[PDB]
């Protein structure tokens, strides 16, 4: 909790909690290859429970749930994805933030099995449907929204 | 009826477990003679069913037909990989 | 009007809220309607420009419960004779009105003290806490 | 499972039916939800009237028109029957 | 088990009771002394919002009632241009 | 008629539309015969997925599809 | 802890095995459809385990399960339980 509460980010913008959900991230090739696997179900899920930004956003801007549906090996690893992606969605997670490519997880999602289980665990919203139709119509909201209600906006 | 569909259940997993033992012993050695490879399959799946030789050589005689296990140009007795 | 952040005068909108909420923690009658105005009452103060009075509402809500709570707590030392009954009965009043408080200002409670703070909810019973029992604790332990 | 928008002046309701129903539970639905006797009652459904007795699922709309997203307009009429003047919804303002 | 939902410009939508708690300012209207209006129709008087707004709120509460399981998939709910930052605000207000 | 109580037994299982590999008749989850001692699953066009290290075997001898008579094709 | 009121009609108790771990299986091709006084239950059963238990597919066996029954024809005496 102490550490998290630091929000320690990485030079590419990488959270405490983007890197447990990531599998780019570099595990010494040593002792530690073995024992430190990642992305780690049970990392993720102590980062959250301890208190982290599961909404944290990277540079690219993709947040923690970007990273995780982009896994690569999701039948031969799904134990791992499927218990991230409960654990981020009932944390706290929005399934539907776009990075600054104006993409949401489903769309950044390289993998049919991550879309299945993003689409189990997707809760819809008619804020959320209301925010994707703003910004996909290029509707000038600025200054027309409430101040909280700008950031919704500005992540869809 | 039952009793027969378990005990043929059986010899599928065995011939499966026998085949995923080969290629293991053949993975760990990259080269091995019969005499020795059957003996080690033997020794390797104790504490599972004792094997009769007639179903390692079949298991052994199909992962050629699967490029799993290939017999070397020197001799069937040798065995290699592929 | 419609739910455009308006500039909102809070001096009027927060005496009419005063009125709305004592007579809810008093559990007395508002009209229905009255009801869901000052649920528009909340939310144009919880969106309000050029600054939220999000804040303002929050400690100025934190200050009527506290006055309320030391209303109710001299009253109940004065009728020193059925200290426990009147207790008891201002309890009942007392916990339904924060439970309806919590109701008035969901608003608050989801958008501003979430996003720290405590919910309205919480902040009357922590007042009740803080300013009803524990002052008059002795009194009612012993009765 | 068919979805429509009962709209009866500037009171509109809207209601879950089933296309193997009649008009008669329609019918029972609004006066039990409006208060009112069910004969008055007078479906204007597009400016035709539609038989008392018929399923709705044949009146014109199906389950794959009258989705829950945009449910079919049911304009609505009492006896003194009275003539059909559905008020609009509120002008949206302008443009994006 | 009928809730009435007044808008602003008149018009008055009748939705289920359970259609219409899925969303929390509602169901906050409907908790305390809003509840105290009985009548079986338990209004609510929305001051705030257009019809138009209130009637696109109406139909995502029965869309979302409807659709809420997902099992195959849910299709995509028609927001208008015009509509939209102003069913933002709505369905904000609203909790939806 | 009507059930007054009842009494059910269900079988859950991954909601994913592959069930084995069936080059060695391994579950996916686990490791392919090649693999089990020392993976990837590789996926068709024909919603067939099997291991990376049997579907690069089985392309190397002959490109079919070991259920069906198809060309194999990657994703 | 639903919204509505579910009637269920049932004591519903049920049990939810892994598939891969027990030796069962749906090897007859029987396409027996479930009885309309339960199936209710079993719509709910679903709903819950894709709330709760998401990602997981339930494949119901119907010929391991028993229940009792209502003999409203044939006499009511007392009461019997057979297999679905
Ligand atoms: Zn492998
Ligand atoms: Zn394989
Ligand atoms: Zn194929």
């Amino acid at each position: 909790y102490n550490l998290i509460h630091l929000d320690p980010r990485t030079r590419e913008g990488f959270t405490l909690l983007h890197l447990a959900v990531n599998s780019n991230t570099p595990v010494d090739d040593f002792h530690t290859n073995d024992v430190c696997s990642f992305p780690n179900a049970l990392v993720t899920k102590l980062l959250l429970d301890c208190g982290a930004e599961v909404n944290a956003v990277d540079n690219e801007g993709n947040s923690a749930l970007h990273i995780i549906v982009q896994y690569n090996r999701p039948i031969s690893d799904f134990l791992t994805l499927h218990s991230i992606i409960i654990s981020l969605v009932e944390a706290g997670a929005h399934t539907d933030m776009t990075n600054k490519q104006n993409k949401t997880p489903l769309d950044k999602s390289t993998t049919g099995v991550s879309e299945i289980l993003l689409k189990t665990q997707m809760k819809m919203s008619l804020k959320c449907l209301a925010a994707r139709a703003v910004r996909a119509n290029d509707i000038n909201y600025q200054d027309q929204i409430p101040r909280t209600l700008e950031e919704f906006v500005g992540f869809h | 009826q039952e009793m027969e569909q378990t005990r043929s259940a059986v010899d599928e997993d065995r011939k499966m477990y026998l085949q995923a033992a080969i290629v293991r012993i053949m993975k760990a050695r990259k080269v091995l003679r019969h005499n020795a490879l059957i003996q080690e399959v033997i020794s390797q799946s104790r504490a599972r069913f004792n094997p009769s030789i007639s179903m390692i050589k079949k298991c052994i005689e199909v992962l050629i037909d699967k490029q799993y296990i290939e017999r070397s140009q020197a001799s069937a007795d040798e065995y290699s990989y592929v | 009007t419609s739910l455009k952040p308006r500039v909102v005068d809070f001096d009027e909108t927060w005496n009419k809220l005063l009125t709305t909420i004592k007579a809810v923690v008093m559990l007395e009658y508002v009209e229905r309607a009255t009801w869901n105005d000052r649920f528009s009452d909340i939310y144009a103060l919880c969106v309000a420009y050029p600054e939220p009075l999000g804040e303002r509402l929050y400690t100025e809500t934190k200050i009527f419960l506290e006055n309320h709570v030391r209303h109710l707590h001299k009253r109940v030392l004065e009728s020193e004779e059925q200290v426990l009954v009147m207790y008891h009965r201002y309890w009942e009043e007392y916990s339904k009105g924060a439970d309806y408080m919590d109701c008035l200002y969901r608003y608050l409670n989801t958008q501003f003290i979430k996003k720290p703070l405590m919910e309205i909810g919480e902040l009357a019973l922590d007042m009740w806490r803080k300013l009803m029992v524990e002052p008059l604790q002795a009194i009612l332990i012993r009765m | 499972d068919v979805f429509l928008m009962i709209r009866r002046h500037k009171t509109t309701i809207f209601t879950d039916a089933k296309e193997s129903s009649t008009v008669f539970e329609l019918k029972r639905i609004v006066e039990g939800i409006l208060k009112r006797p069910p004969d008055e009652q007078r479906l204007y459904k597009d400016d035709q009237l539609l038989d008392d007795g018929k399923t709705l699922g044949e009146c014109g709309f199906t389950s794959q028109t009258a989705r829950p997203q945009a449910p079919a307009t049911v304009g609505l009429a009492f006896r003194a029957f009275e003539a059909l003047c559905i008020e609009p919804f509120s002008s949206p303002p302008e443009l994006p | 088990m009928y809730v009435k939902l007044i808008s602003s410009d008149g018009h008055e939508f009748i939705v289920k009771r359970e259609h219409a708690l899925t969303s929390g300012t509602i169901k906050a209207m409907l908790s305390g002394p809003g509840q105290f209006a009985e009548n079986e129709t338990n209004e609510v008087n929305f001051r705030e919002i257009p019809s138009h707004v209130l009637s696109k709120v109406c139909m995502y509460f029965t869309y979302k009632v409807r659709y809420t399981n997902s099992s195959t998939e849910i299709p995509e709910f028609p927001i208008a241009p015009e509509i939209a930052l102003e069913l933002l605000m709505a369905a904000n207000f609203l909790d939806c | 008629f009507e059930v007054k109580k009842w009494n059910a037994v269900a079988l859950w299982a991954w909601d994913i539309v592959v069930d084995n590999c069936a080059i060695c008749r391994n579950h996916i989850m686990d490791l392919c015969i090649e693999c089990q001692a020392n993976c990837t699953v590789a996926w068709g066009v024909c919603n067939h997925a099997f291991h990376f290290h049997c579907i690069s075997r089985w392309l190397k001898t002959r490109q079919v599809c070991p259920l069906d008579n198809r060309e194999w094709e990657f994703q | 802890n639903q919204d509505t009121v579910i009637d269920l009609g049932i004591s519903f108790q049920i049990y939810v095995l892994q598939a891969g771990a027990w030796p069962l299986t749906q090897a007859p091709s029987s396409t027996f459809a479930i009885p309309q006084e339960l199936e209710k239950s079993v719509q709910m059963f679903e709903l819950f385990y894709s709330q709760h238990f998401s990602g997981r597919k339930l494949t119901w066996l119907h010929y391991l399960c028993t229940g009792e029954v209502k003999m409203n024809y044939l006499g009511k005496p007392y009461v019997a339980m057979v297999t679905t």
